[PDB]
């Protein structure tokens, strides 16, 4: 299509700290690619982000009811919806599967990369360390960062640059909220 | 910390909006406009929770309203297209002849309109596939996920084919074992 | 078994 496009995008946000002790609610409105007007719980009133949203910041902020309702969203909207989502979202935990393979580096004793594949886990907080004979490799780590699979799982790869020589043992050590003691997979040359 | 976002949008002249809930960057559910019903991202989400679909179709109608308002108010400024970044990968490391899934990750784009297509060995695969609605990003843009369940093999190659207005030609992203 | 709350949002000025 050759025609132009016009995009209205309202976003209602709930931000939670210390579980649910501190909540912050934002009602944000985006015309095409700019934010026009916003409500911020920590501010207490609507506030025009750009010129386009001044007519509205001004009208709201005048109706006691619009403001009352807004200010009372941390309770009637955010906290309540936490109460629901909590079981299968905040408390959702899924343990990672952890492979250690070399990255097509079949050579006997040249430069290689050791892949620590870590897939299928939730939430996203995870830590992946490499150990050579019980000592923690801290240099030469080519990570992919977190990778949201979009199905409520993640994956990640941390690759170790090494020249393997017979008798060396590399260990990949994965920590994640879904397991008590760290998960490990080793690799021997 | 955690974030729950109720994300709606409405797009003209296409007359198509979306209503969804988003937790730490994953879709909790969306509302199927066509069928006016709730759609959970994972079926067992339906077992702990519920949502009345009508109330969303109201919010969209109000969003249609405010779009036309804010469009007039803006002297009919249109949106700058932002072509997507595309990436193909698999949800778990590959093991030949053992089922897996190809993930097409369309990121960092707007407006929320693309055409995605899976091509096994050049032909389009229309069976087995699923997609996610446009997930909000923080920078006012969108991300989307297309899924092809597939059987890894040395005799097969695949491409994800994305078509966006901010793109010159269609974008092919390639994947083959090795 | 539990119900989620949408937020009806505001009307822009016209
Ligand atoms: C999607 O499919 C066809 C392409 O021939 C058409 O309806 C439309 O222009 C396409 N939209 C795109 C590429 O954004």
């Amino acid at each position: 299509d050759t025609r132009p496009r016009f995009l209205w995008q309202p976003k209602r946000e709930c931000h939670f700290f210390n579980g649910t002790e501190r909540v912050r609610f934002l009602d944000r409105y985006f015309y095409n690619q700019e934010e026009s007007v916003r409500f911020d719980s920590d501010v207490g009133e609507f506030r025009a982000v750009t010129e386009l949203g001044r007519p509205d910041a001004e009208y709201w902020n005048s109706q006691k009811d619009i403001l009352e309702q807004a200010r009372a969203a941390v309770d009637t909207y955010c906290r309540h919806n936490y109460g629901v989502g909590e079981s299968f979202t905040v408390q959702r935990r899924v343990q990672p599967k952890v492979t250690v393979y070399p990255s097509k580096t079949q050579p006997l004793q040249h430069h290689n990369l050791l892949v620590c594949s870590v897939s299928g886990f939730y939430p996203g907080s995870i830590e992946v360390r490499w150990f050579l004979n019980g000592q923690e490799e801290k240099a030469g780590m080519v990570s992919t960062g977190l990778i949201q699979n979009g199905d409520w799982t993640f994956q990640t790869l941390v690759m170790l640059e090494t020249v393997p020589r017979s008798g060396e043992v590399y260990t990949c050590q994965v920590e994640h909220p879904s397991v008590t003691s760290p998960l490990t997979v080793e690799w021997r040359a | 910390e955690h974030v729950i976002i109720q994300a709606e949008f409405y797009l003209n002249p296409d007359q198509s909006g979306e209503f969804m809930f988003d937790f730490d960057g994953d879709e909790i559910f969306h509302v199927d406009m066509a069928k006016k019903e709730t759609v959970w991202r994972l079926e067992e989400f339906g077992r702990f929770a519920s949502f009345e679909a009508q109330g969303a179709l109201a919010n969209i109608a109000v969003d249609k309203a405010n779009l036309e308002i804010m469009t007039k108010r803006s002297n009919y400024t249109p949106i700058t297209n932002v072509p997507p970044e595309v990436t193909v990968l698999t949800n778990s490391p590959v093991e030949l002849r053992e089922p897996n899934v190809l993930i097409c990750f369309i990121d960092k784009f707007t407006p929320p309109v693309v055409n995605v297509t899976w091509l096994r060995n050049g032909k389009p695969v229309t069976t087995g596939v699923s997609e996610t609605v446009f997930l909000p990003r923080e920078d006012h843009l969108f991300r989307k996920f297309h899924y092809l369940p597939f059987l890894p093999s040395t005799e097969d190659v695949y491409d994800c084919r994305v078509e966006h207005w901010g793109l010159d030609e269609p974008l092919l992203k390639h994947w083959e074992f090795d | 078994v539990l119900g989620l709350v949408l937020l009806r949002g505001e009307n822009l000025v016209s």
